[PDB]
């Protein structure tokens, strides 16, 4: 019985994903987040081991949930007449990367490096579990302010990872690659890498580089902030127009700009604690 | 501007 085992707090936000509430697990006071998804609003369905029809999001989160991660954990879920309810881990204190960037502006390279590294580890983890996120962006990342750990959220636009072409997409347009914009086709990994380049530009410049289809298609990158040459190079590499000209995760992580990353806690101590 | 999507 959903109502008895959780105590609802205030609405955290709402949007394409539905509505997310702060909550608490009554039994042990574990901070949780409670997400409501309307059935009519779910485009993509999957099925479990047992075979009953759930949101793809549930399948995906189950595939990435075992062990530890920079992926937010699914603790439980419930079906209701017209909606599904997902219980998810909630770090405390926490701020999403979008608000963090809004508040602090362009991030120091050292901080952006630590953050970007953790995103990369989390995305490799997903891929390793056969899950493609398809909506990587600052709004979909949480910062545990005490430990300096990033967590990936919102798998609601995700898919099973495959090696063949995708011809459907419902993530964020401004993070989507030119091959999507032009042809409505992309491969999972190289599209993920493009959005990672958008993300990295966002972190080091305080905003995304493209707002328009024309700019995405053109793929010319201009810097408004002082940014090192190695960082600019990594960015322009991730944003190569041809998918096969983009780096693999391995190449990204071996890039000279990615050397000497801080540990999460070091990151929180240097950049996050007051 | 610096905005949500
Ligand atoms: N503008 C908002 C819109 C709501 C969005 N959603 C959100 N926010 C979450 N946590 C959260 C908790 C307190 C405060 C915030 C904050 F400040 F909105 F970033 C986020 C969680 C979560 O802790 N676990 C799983 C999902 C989740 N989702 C975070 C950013």
């Amino acid at each position: 019985p959903l109502e008895s085992q959780y105590q609802v707090g205030p609405l955290l936000g709402s949007g394409g994903f539905g509505s997310v509430y702060s909550g608490i697990r009554v039994s042990d006071n574990l901070p949780v987040a409670i997400k409501h998804v309307e059935k009519d609003r779910i485009s993509d369905w999957g099925e479990l081991p047992n075979g009953t029809r759930v949101p793809m999001e549930v399948v995906l989160l189950k595939k990435v949930s075992s062990g530890f991660s920079g992926v937010i954990r699914l603790l439980d879920w419930f079906e209701r007449p017209d909606s599904f309810v997902l219980i998810l881990e909630r770090p405390e204190p926490v701020q999403d990367l979008f608000d963090f960037i809004t508040e602090r502006g362009a991030l120091q390279e050292e901080l952006a490096r630590s953050f970007f590294w953790q995103v990369l580890e989390a995305v490799r983890h997903c891929h390793n579990c056969g899950v493609l996120h398809r909506d990587i962006k600052d709004e979909n990342i949480l910062i545990d302010l005490n430990r300096g750990e990033l967590k990936l959220i919102d798998f609601g636009s995700g898919a099973l990872l495959k090696d063949t072409v995708y011809t459907d997409f419902d993530g964020t347009r401004v993070y989507s690659p030119p091959e999507w914009i032009r042809y409505h086709r992309y491969h999972g990994r190289s599209a993920a890498v493009w959005s990672l380049g958008i993300l990295l530009y966002d972190m080091v410049c305080g905003d995304i580089p493209f707002e328009h289809d024309e700019e995405i298609i053109r793929g010319q990158v201009f810097f408004r902030q002082r940014v090192s040459s190695e960082c600019q190079h990594l960015i322009r590499w991730c944003l190569a127009l041809r998918p096969s000209d983009r780096p693999t995760f391995e190449e990204i992580q071996n890039h000279p700009w990615m050397q000497d990353v801080l540990l999460p806690q070091e990151t929180a101590e240097i950049h996050l604690h007051s | 501007k610096r905005r949500r999507h």
